[PDB]
RNA sequence: UACCUGAUUGAUUCUGUCAGCGCGAUAUGCUCAAGUAAAAGAUUAAGCCAUGCAUGCGAUUCAUUGAAAUUGCGUACGGCUCAUUAGAGCAGAUAUCACCUUAUCCGGGAUGGAUAACUGCGGAAAUACUGGAGCUAAUACAUGCACCCCAGCGGGGUGCAAUUAUUAGUGUUGACUCUGAAUAAAGCAGUUUACUGUCAGCUGACUCUAUCCGGAAAGGGUGUCUGCCCUUUCAACUAGAUGGUAGUUUAUUGGACUACCAUGGUUGUUACGGGUAACGGAGAAUAAGGGUUCGACUCCGGAGAGGGAGCCUUAGAAACGGCUACCACGUCCAAGGAAGGCAGCAGGCGCGAAAC
RNA sequence: GCUGCGGUUAAAAAGCUCGUAGUUGGAUCUAGGUUUACCUUGAAUAAAUCAGAGUGCUCAAUACAAGCGCUUGCUUGAAUAGCAUCAUGGAAUAAUGAAAUUAAUGGUUAAGAGGGACAA
RNA sequence: GGAAACCAUUUUUAUCGCAUUGGUUUGAACCGGGUAAAAGUCGUAACAAGGUAGCUGUAGGUGAACCUGCAGCUGGAUCAUCG
């Protein structure tokens, strides 16, 4: 059992601090390499350029090819894969295109049946992908 | 004995050469005691003595002011200076429990307090910067 | 420039300390006066608060003090004799507080006779010169002789002091800091301290 | 900073001045002199807030340039002068006389007075010493130094100071049984009769004071100013007579 | 409002996380009838800056009311930013009997010669550059107008402050080598209104300027005690390092520095080292209670002015809308030279998700 | 997870023992008819923010205003609470000290704690 | 008597050179690990006594799962067997 003496505050506090490092959340938030490992460097949004487009086999039991685009961030030049929401929106993405990208929702974890894809496109060519899908605007 | 160094030492505020005394042949050298105060009664070795120390509370030029602490003497290896240990308890609200802490307070130990050994309780009074690390003077030995 | 800052040192435990700021004006130091013996030279130095200090570079006269006789006469510093801090200072003739030097005896002898109407271990075969007579053998009314008679009552002088006055060069210790007050006012050695420092000096010159 | 400061922000200004939060970024800084920064008031604040004599501070300075206001009988034209406690302000043109006093809350209130009242003021003895030439002097907490005072005057005793004559009239003693004001602490603006004195050798000593209502509270010496002997006050006090009302009592008084 | 719900199984109960759910911060999509308060280039690039401003206003008026100039004062406040920084810095209490001070308060303390504008001669491509020549002003420059010693007839000294040495104890503080009274010298350069407008009736009264000493107040430098992030894949660390004596420097104490000497000093009660996408606090978000996280930012304290370093003036600066040098990067040149510092306001380029 | 988690099988008891630092430590001194630690109350404790009275800025966030007579005026509100240091009282609880010419001269008991001796 | 340029020296010391050392990032022939991927080749290791019970430590060997030796465990396929 834990110590209970009236003069064991040092032991309690030191043990708690030592065991906080065995917590996934605390370690994830205090490791120190978070900025270097995270493509966005702690931000919520980033900008990049398109390189190619790929179709990813959705995981079982789902059968489909999700249409993502490989992008290069401007802040650091890292390569990532970003998902293009809504139907027939990959058409609005052409190679060598400027895109705004954001997180997918699960804070660096893949979402749904798309394997290894954790970002999503929020704007292409300074246009909102939702607007492009909804016809409110056209390709510049 | 009292003069064992390269120089000759004396209290600044005593005229060792007064016409009346030298003519009468008096060898009773007056000695300056500054009566530390704060209810501290001058030790007999301070009031009557022969050592010179410009850092003594009673035979020097160090007033006592500021704060008065009590501690346990840890080491006496320097020349006329000791290390006092103060022990206390630190309270941590979260755990509602205490923890042991300590700090070392190096204090000048006058030769008046000739009966000083590791273990005896001591009182120390704050004084002006006396060296790189010494700012306290031994005032009373509760033992 | 020169700084007296407490930082830049090691902490009591031996750790390196941070530098809190760039060097501050109020914590400056200045080059040592390093006063010597020669023609009077003193410089004014503007200090904090608009005050000003007297930095002595060369000093020859000391406004020396005789404590027992309670007299203060302007004599001349003759030579440096002993220094506790370092002997390079005595070798280079540096006048620093607590330094031990040699001074003339004529001014104190003149005061002694002018005040006590008595000889000061004067020479045993040399007649007093005219200036000495102008204050020794002078004649005035008995009402004026009465005060001198009263002053004679307490007028014995110690053997060591008499020997120094015989040699004509008295041993003295500087009590002032010439680099701070610009003056070399010191006091004449007498008694226990005189004997101790004389023994030190004799031991060194034997060494 | 590299030297002394000349400004004083509104928020950092002492709360007792009651300076409205949205009323500018600075507060008129009191200049050094008789009183202290946290224990005084600017004449500009007096004329702008307490008496409404000035709609704006330009108007305050305009009034102050006219050399119409007297402080301690000496015409002042410094809107930043430290008018503080026991300070007499006499506007001759309007023939209005005020003395600075501490409201029960602790604030300064416009204490109207007559000519006989304005003709004198009190001062506590901050120290007694001996200037050159062997002429003993005393120093008051308001800085006034008076030469050749009565030898019996000592520390913490009150002396009546005559503005017209610049002389000490009477000497009230700091002893058990004298009406004493309370300047600082959380008992600012409280008047009560001195009692017992806890004597700390190396620290500020403690005093016990009981008001006319019987309520008792203690404080440090530096906050205790004698304002009379027995029970009589040497000056007129504002409406309240130095009594702290609890909040329920204040409401009861209101209705 | 002290709360939960979906998902592992053919079905069940658990462990356990993932997801949902409320608030807040930042960014952004769509959309937005008018009004009121109101944050706002902190996050990264304490990156770089065109252009405009941000510190100028009693004595001295032969220019035409007051220009120019000389003095005096201020520009060390105010404003901005958070890079550095982990016994640094800060908070509370507390010393400074170890210290320094303009502005503001209280007490005491009608002397001569030269220099500008002004006139003119000029140099340079270029500066808020300047040399000569003729004057010519001052709150500028200068000059200042009862005790001790000898002899009790008579001669001198004694202001304040101040160096040293000495004497007795007119006051305190808990305690004073503190303040006063004296004694002996000596330099010491600091000070005891040659100021402006004047008014009333030889007698008065102002406003002003200058000026030292003592005490305040305000400000600052240092000292003490307690608290304040992570890390052992950092366990031993420290050699001016710990202390003693004599000095030097400073405003003052002090290994702050020097000479000689001793071997000391910190540490599992976590020393020392490393990291911080770290200025500290007052505080902010969330919130039964206990807490968890943050706090560049309007107030307080600290630091910096591209990076360093060194200084002048001063009461106050190691100042940068002051100078001097080096490094990085610019600007104008007639190539001989001359310059610059927006992390002040407004704007510009970059950086970026991010700010008029 | 201090309040407040879990470790037979779900993740988790070191193979076992000795041991320094650390943590924690049996009962017992006035019941009746000198030091500390701790608790109570005060002192010193910048505002702004948080909690908190009043007031129709039309409400509210806010703000700290305002409200009556009549002209030459009276009264105003702009509150109240929010580690270390010092002092006062309390003497349970937990540590700590006393002694190895007269007087009761001065050592608690011996743990269903522990150690050691002896027996067979 | 005051004094500018200049000279020498002391001190604070920017800055520049090598040299050592700490920290971050990074190219690389080739050699390896992990993970993922609706329908690749070889076998049958484990789950039933999984067809040689399984597993732990250790050592050796084999295309691969794995096999074998020694000592343990039941989480065994026995809570038991007569004195």
């Amino acid at each position: 059992g834990k110590p209970k003496g009236l003069c064991t505050a040092r032991k309690l506090k030191t043990h708690r601090q030592e065991q906080r490092w065995n917590d996934k959340r605390y370690k994830k938030a205090h490791i120190g390499t978070r900025w270097k490992s995270n493509p966005f460097g702690g931000a919520s949004h980033a900008k990049g350029i398109v390189l190619e487009k790929i179709g990813v086999e959705a995981k079982q039991p789902n059968s489909a090819i999700r249409k993502c685009v490989r992008v290069q961030l401007i802040k650091n030049g890292k390569k990532i894969t970003a998902f293009v929401p809504n139907d027939g929106c990959l058409n609005f993405v052409e190679e060598n295109d400027e895109v705004l990208v954001s997180g997918f929702g699960r804070s660096g974890h893949a979402v749904g049946d798309i394997p290894g894809v954790r970002f999503k496109i929020v704007k292409v060519a300074n246009t909102s992908l939702i607007a492009l899908f909804k016809g409110k605007k056209e390709r510049p | 004995s009292e003069q064992t160094e390269r120089a000759f030492l004396k209290q600044p505020t005593v005229n060792l050469n007064n016409k009346a005394r030298i003519l009468a042949g008096s060898k009773k050298t007056p000695r300056y005691i500054r009566e530390v105060g704060l209810g501290f009664k001058a030790p007999r070795d301070a009031v009557e003595g022969t050592y010179i120390d410009k850092k003594c509370p009673w035979a020097g030029n160090v007033p006592i002011r500021g704060m008065i602490l009590t501690g346990v003497v840890l080491k006496n290896k320097m020349t006329r200076t000791i290390v006092v240990r103060r022990d206390y308890l630190h309270y941590i609200k979260k755990y509602r429990r205490y923890e042991k802490r300590h700090k070392n307070v190096p204090a000048h130990c006058s030769p008046a307090f000739r009966d000083i050994h590791p273990g005896d309780l001591v009182t120390i009074g704050e004084c002006r910067p006396l060296s790189k690390t010494v700012r306290f003077n031994v005032l009373k030995v509760n033992k | 420039g020169i700084s007296r800052d407490s930082w830049h040192k090691r902490y009591k435990t031996g750790a390196t300390q941070p530098v809190p700021h760039k060097k501050r004006k109020f914590e400056l130091g200045r080059p040592a006066a390093n006063t010597k013996i020669g023609a009077h030279r003193v410089r004014l130095v503007r200090t904090r608060g608009g005050n000003e200090k007297y930095r002595a570079l060369r000093l020859d006269s000391g406004n020396f003090s005789w404590a027992s006789e309670q007299t203060t006469r302007k004599t001349r510093i003759v030579d440096t004799m002993y220094n506790a801090t370092n002997n390079e200072l005595v070798r280079t003739k540096t006048l620093v507080k607590g330094a031990i030097i040699s001074v003339d005896a004529a001014p104190f002898r003149q005061w002694y006779e002018a005040h006590y109407a008595l000889p000061l271990a004067r020479k045993k075969n040399a007649k007093l010169s005219e200036e000495d007579n102008a204050i020794l053998n002078k004649k005035r009314s008995h009402h004026t002789m009465k005060k001198y008679t009263e002053r004679q009552k307490t007028a014995a002088v110690d053997a060591l002091l008499i020997e120094q006055f015989n040699t004509g060069r008295l041993l003295a210790r500087i009590s002032s800091s010439p680099g701070q007050v610009g003056q070399a006012n010191g006091y004449i050695l007498e008694g226990k301290e005189l004997d101790f420092y004389l023994r030190k000096i004799r031991a060194k010159k034997a060494k | 900073m590299r030297g002394p400061k000349k400004h004083l922000k509104r928020l950092a200004a002492p709360s007792h001045w009651m300076l409205d939060k949205l009323g500018g970024v600075f507060a008129v800084r009191p200049n050094p002199g008789p009183h202290k920064l946290r224990e005084s008031l600017p004449l500009s604040l007096f004329l702008r807030n307490r008496l409404k004599y000035a709609l704006n501070y330009t108007e305050a300075k305009k009034i102050l340039t006219q050399r119409v206001v007297r402080v301690d009988g000496k015409v002042r034209t410094c809107h930043k002068f430290p008018t503080g406690f026991m300070d007499v302000v006499a506007i001759e043109r309007t023939n209005e006389y005020f003395r600075m006093l501490y409201d029960t809350k602790g604030r300064y209130v416009v204490h109207r007075i007559q000519a006989a009242e304005a003709d004198f003021k009190l001062c506590k003895v901050k120290s007694v010493r001996t200037v050159n030439k062997g002429v003993p002097v005393l120093t008051t907490t308001d800085g006034r130094t008076i030469r050749y005072p009565d030898p019996h005057v000592k520390v913490n005793d009150t002396i009546v100071f005559n503005i017209s004559t610049q002389k000490i009239t009477d000497s009230v003693k700091f002893e058990p049984g004298n009406l004493a004001y309370v300047t600082g602490g959380r008992n600012v603006g409280r008047v009560g009769i001195i009692g017992h004195r806890e004597r700390l050798p190396g620290a500020s000593d403690i005093i016990h004071i009981k008001d006319s209502a019987g309520h008792s509270f203690a404080t440090r010496i530096s906050n205790v100013f004698v304002i009379g002997k027995g029970n009589k006050a040497l000056v007129s006090l504002p409406t309240g007579a130095g009594i702290r009302l609890s909040i329920a009592e204040e409401r009861d008084k209101r209705m």
